[PDB]
């Protein structure tokens, strides 16, 4: 009882390295004994467990973060809209409000990053490209105010998009850049938030992502690479707006994303036979939902009604105890430094293995106290669903640009 | 010429041959957020960076000036366009370019912008003859980066350099097995070249797997290679597989083998098999042995498996 990871048992779930040392083994057993440390602590210290979200520790963290941040962050001056996501979202999440003030802040901000010919750049006067543009999108809906959605130019939006636009379906990251399963995902949740997807914009683009999914079952970067689940959840999530989700063998992905949850451990790591992390949580977990939905819309009867198709409490366990910085924010594994990257994907990770949805079926598993409980993420554009539903409301008011 | 940590490293600002050039200040806004408090050194390379980008300034010393800037932030895409701009405006050498991006990408390997450089630079030169050594030391240091991996696959699509690869896989498979970014190269080689739909091959790669399965069975990359390359075809294509796997269980065991044994047999009903409602509970048994015991990270996986298989193949 009753903290999955601290019964005896899971003592068995250690690494078995077959008495063949390699540096993959090697590098897996050093995390395993940082971890079961951490798992240990408790006994050790004659303490019982009580797993707690520092909440207010991390909202002091993003509070500060949204206004100003060190020079650590000066690898990030080529994405601020990033940092203005990961935070607001954050903030969503735990179910802070958004001063009104820092709302038209943010809106001006973007604004400036905003390029005169569609999407957004890094910052003020750089160039735009995908990543930016989804991340200065989402953090717009997030806002969610007439304000925020007037920033967006949606025909210099869409024109950009068809300059990014390749004859095999792909899509450049940004003009002079190259192709990328993340720039498909990028480029169809802005066209569906904000309504401008035309009849051909993604001709060719469900094919190209599905030649993408290899041996393995998951999705590379580009057709013949390794599966990653940062790559995985871009392929699925894209295919899922486009409702070409029907493209990939759903059940070679089922198998490959549910054997990247680490049996000790119970986070998730991005590819076979590398290490856990903290922002898979999100990245890889967050297929789970995706597979559900697509999976129930063909009909499959043995689907779960009340649980994900992963260890949800296992995942819980691994975040709240590994994952937490004492002094707010949170991080990849033990040992490493906190970030806002981390603070974002860990909570949106954290939340989708609290929820479940399913039409009518809601079910909550809440570990630790019941005070951790977050705000639920649509698990394709990680925002609120909330902010969803009034996003793409507000902009289908309008029409699809040319028309 | 002058480097960022150069103790005599001078700021833009107090260098006589920038006096011409008035900096421009980055324009937040009156009341901004996530504001980077920038060192002294990176906010004076940014500001001139700033006034050369919007007069356009195509000059030797712009094209320097590019070569800080992307030290201070090498992710900064925007100064990479512009420094290929100035690479083609003032006709500079590429090869000798080709040795900067070397040295970069060996200093922070794990950046797009990085390794997009070097493969522009490789088609404009139309020259891939440094790139599978080049990459190989790189592969030396993390043999699992994601973009040396990637540029290696492009390169050897690109110029057909398909002849050594399966050796260099052979040579990295042996350092270490549970490389999986190397399993994924044998596959990427092998249906590139000779393909898998070919009796001699399929089996050559089969026994090699069963192979190093055998010295460390609880290495899940191999596992999966073997599923890969079977799979399609249909796991019940080859009814051999079964035994052999059936007999290593005492000596060779792990939730891989059992998980193995499922695959099998699920493909063995989806096909109409001998033995129906008889090879379904063996699989519900082995199901539950996971879900409960052996795997129980994975119980709502197996559960759904057992139950998916109970709804199509009983009554
Ligand atoms: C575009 C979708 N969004 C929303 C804005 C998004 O965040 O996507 C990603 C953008 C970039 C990335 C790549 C990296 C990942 N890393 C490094 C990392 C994460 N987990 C383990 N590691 C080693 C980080 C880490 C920290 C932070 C922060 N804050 C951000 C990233 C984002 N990027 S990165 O290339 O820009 C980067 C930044 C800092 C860094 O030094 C630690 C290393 C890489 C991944 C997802
Ligand atoms: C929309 C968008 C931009 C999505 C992001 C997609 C994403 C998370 C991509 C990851 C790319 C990759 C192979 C990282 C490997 O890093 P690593 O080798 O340090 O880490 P690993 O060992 O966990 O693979
Ligand atoms: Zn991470």
């Amino acid at each position: 009882e009753p903290l999955y990871s601290l019964r005896p048992e899971h003592a068995r779930e250690r690494l078995q390295d077959d008495s063949v040392e390699t540096v993959t083994s090697i590098e897996q057993a050093k995390v395993e004994e940082k971890i079961q440390e951490v798992f240990s602590s408790y006994k050790f210290n004659h303490l019982v467990p009580r797993l707690v979200l520092q909440r207010e520790k991390h909202f002091h963290y993003l509070k500060r973060g949204l206004r100003q941040l060190t020079d650590a962050y000066e690898c990030l001056d080529a994405s601020r809209p990033w940092l203005c996501y990961w935070i607001l979202h954050s903030l969503e999440l735990l179910d802070e409000p958004i001063p009104q003030i820092v709302a038209t802040d943010v809106c001006q901000f973007l604004e400036l990053c905003q390029s005169p010919d569609g999407g957004f750049g890094g910052g003020p006067g750089q160039y735009p490209h995908l990543a930016p543009t989804y991340a200065a999108v989402n953090a717009l809906c997030i806002i969610g105010t007439e304000e925020a959605y007037n920033v967006i130019n949606r025909e210099k939006l869409l024109q950009y998009l068809y300059s990014l636009k390749q004859p095999d379906g792909s899509f450049l990251m940004h003009v002079g850049g190259e192709v990328d399963v993340r720039s498909a995902y990028c480029a169809a949740s802005v066209a569906s938030l904000t309504n401008i997807i035309t009849p051909d914009l993604f001709e060719g683009t469900a094919e190209w992502i599905a030649r993408c999914q290899n041996w393995e079952g998951g999705i590379g970067g580009v057709p013949g690479m390794e599966a990653h689940g940062g790559y995985t959840f871009c392929g699925l999530a894209a295919l899922v707006i486009l409702k070409k989700e029907r493209s990939l063998n759903l059940k070679s992905l089922l198998q490959w994303v549910t054997s990247r949850q680490m049996r000790f451990e119970g986070g998730f790591q991005g590819r076979c036979n590398k290490l856990v992390d903290g922002c898979y949580s999100f990245w890889q977990a967050g297929l789970l939902p995706l597979l559900h939905r697509a999976l129930h819309a063909q009909g499959d009867p043995a689907l779960s009604m009340s649980h994900w198709m992963f260890h949800q409490q296992a995942l819980q366990e691994y975040i709240l105890m590994c994952c937490q910085c004492p002094a707010g924010g949170l991080l990849d594994k033990p040992g490493k430094s906190r970030d806002f990257y981390h603070t974002c994907y860990c909570l949106s990770g954290l939340s989708i293995a609290q929820h479940f949805g399913s039409g009518a079926m809601l079910h909550d598993v809440v570990m630790g106290v019941p005070e951790n409980v977050l705000q639920p993420t649509h698990p394709v554009y990680n925002i609120g669903p909330d902010k969803v539903i009034q996003a793409t409301t507000h902009f289908l008011q309008k029409p699809v640009p040319g028309f | 010429f002058l480097s960022l940590d150069s103790p005599t490293y001078v700021l833009y600002r107090d260098r006589a041959e920038w006096a011409d050039i008035d900096p421009v200040p980055q324009n937040d806004g009156p009341s901004p957020v996530v504001q980077i408090i920038y060192s002294e050194k990176f906010r004076d390379v940014y500001d001139y960076f700033r006034a050369v980008l919007q007069r356009d300034e195509r000059s030797e010393r712009a094209f320097k000036l590019t070569r800080d800037a992307i030290e201070l932030n090498a992710a900064n895409y925007t100064v990479w366009h512009f420094r290929r701009v100035l690479l083609r405006s003032l006709q500079k050498d590429l090869q000798e370019e080709m040795n900067y991006i070397i040295a970069i990408i060996e200093e922070q390997p794990k950046n797009y912008q990085v390794w997009h450089h070097r493969r522009v630079l490789v088609e404009w030169l139309k020259d891939p003859s440094q790139e599978l050594e080049f990459i190989a030391d790189i592969l030396n240091q993390d043999a699992k980066n994601y973009h040396a991996w990637q540029h290696r696959q492009w390169v050897i699509q690109e110029f057909r350099l398909w002849d050594n690869e399966l050796q260099y896989v052979d040579q990295l498979l042996k350092e270490d097995v549970r490389n999986n970014s190397v399993w994924n190269q044998r596959h990427f080689v092998i249906s590139n070249t000779t393909g898998y739909s070919d009796r001699a091959v399929l089996e050559r790669e089969v026994q090699y797997t069963l192979e190093m399965i055998k010295l460390v069975p609880h290495n899940e990359s191999a596992w999966n290679y073997l599923k890969g390359i079977l799979q399609d075809r249909g796991l019940s294509r080859y009814p051999n597989l079964l035994n052999q796997l059936l007999d290593l269980q005492p000596s060779h065991s792990s939730p891989y083998l059992i998980a193995f044994l499922v695959d099998i047999y699920e493909d063995m009903l989806e096909n109409q098999c001998d033995n129906k409602e008889d090879i379904l509970n063996k699989a519900l048994e082995l199901c539950e042995i996971l879900a409960k015991e052996k795997d129980t990270i994975r119980k709502e996986y197996w559960r759904y498996i057992g139950r998916s298989l109970q709804s199509k193949h009983s009554r």
